C-alpha cells in the first residue's frame, strides 16, 4: 500500500525521560487589604493532596505559599530559564481567586498568558514538543451555573 | 462550601 | 518539521469561564478533590485527558450543600480543559 498513515491515532509523548520533570504550586491562601478578597480557607487541603499525586506519578514538586506577584513570576522565570532536556514534562498549578483571565497573588492580578509565555517555545526551548500542563482552581468570574434535569 |  | 510555538499546551480549568468555583474548608476545593481522586485511581493507567474528562464527569454531579451565602445552594460547577497537544499523554509507572 502506497499511502503510510503518518498521523497515527495511537502516537504517544515520549515518556521516558531520566526525570519525570517539575510540578510547581501556587498555593494562595491570604491576599492584601488592597485586593479586598476573602481569605481561601481549605486550600492547604488541596496543595498536600497535589503535592501528594505528583509525587506519585514521579514529578518534583515545588509547593509555595502565599508569594507576592513579583515572587510568582520569580519562580516562573526559574522554571522557564532551567533545562527540561531530560524531563518528560512540566506542571504547574494555581490555587487563587481569579477573574476575566488573571489570577491573584498575594499583593496583585496576574494574567495567565504571563504564567504561560515564559514556556512557549521561543523561549523554553528544552520543552518543545512536551507536554505543558496548567491547572488553575479559581473563579473565572462570577456567574452561578444552574441545575437542569435530563428529560 | 465556599466560593473562590 | 517545525511545532507552533504554542504548541503541547493544556489548560485544566475547575469551572468555565466567566463562572465561579467552589470549595470546602475541610476537604478542600470540589475540582482538586476530584482530580485527585482521578489521579490516585487512573493517573499511571489512563490518558490525561480521559482523567480530566472523568473529573469533568465528577464534579458536574455535585451540588452546593451549604453555602455562607444562600444564592449558591443549588447550583452547580462544570469544569473545561483547553487541549493544544498533538498526542496522548500517559503517566505510565516508568
Amino acid at each position: 500500500f502506497y499511502k503510510r498513515e503518518m498521523f497515527d491515532p495511537a502516537e504517544e509523548y515520549k515518556m521516558n525521560h531520566k526525570r519525570r520533570g517539575l510540578a510547581l504550586i501556587f498555593n494562595q491562601k491570604r491576599f492584601d487589604w488592597k485586593l479586598g478578597l476573602k481569605t481561601r480557607n481549605g486550600t492547604d487541603k488541596d496543595r498536600d493532596n497535589l503535592e501528594r499525586r505528583f509525587q506519585e506519578l514521579g514529578f518534583e514538586v515545588k509547593a509555595y505559599n502565599d508569594l507576592s506577584a513579583e515572587e510568582v513570576l520569580e519562580k516562573i522565570q526559574e522554571a522557564s530559564t532551567a533545562d527540561h532536556s531530560d524531563a518528560d514534562c512540566f506542571v504547574c498549578v494555581f490555587l487563587s481567586h481569579g477573574e476575566d483571565g488573571h489570577v491573584y497573588a498575594n499583593d496583585a492580578k496576574i494574567e495567565i498568558q504571563e504564567l504561560t509565555n515564559l514556556f512557549k517555545g521561543d523561549k523554553c526551548q528544552s520543552l518543545v514538543g512536551k507536554p505543558k500542563i496548567f491547572i488553575i482552581q479559581a473563579c473565572r468570574g462570577d456567574k452561578l451555573d444552574d441545575a437542569v434535569t435530563p428529560m | 462550601v465556599e466560593i473562590d | 518539521y517545525t511545532l507552533p510555538a504554542g504548541a503541547d499546551f493544556i489548560m485544566c480549568y475547575s469551572t468555565a469561564e466567566g463562572y465561579y468555583s467552589y470549595r470546602e474548608t475541610v476537604n478542600g476545593s470540589w475540582y482538586i478533590q476530584d482530580l485527585c481522586e482521578m489521579l490516585k485511581k487512573y493517573g499511571s493507567e489512563l490518558e490525561f485527558t480521559e482523567i480530566l474528562t472523568l473529573v469533568n464527569r465528577k464534579v458536574s454531579l455535585r451540588s452546593v450543600p451549604n453555602c455562607k451565602d444562600p444564592a449558591a445552594i443549588g447550583k452547580k460547577q462544570m469544569p473545561c480543559f483547553a487541549s493544544m497537544l498533538t498526542k496522548k499523554l500517559y503517566f505510565r509507572p516508568k
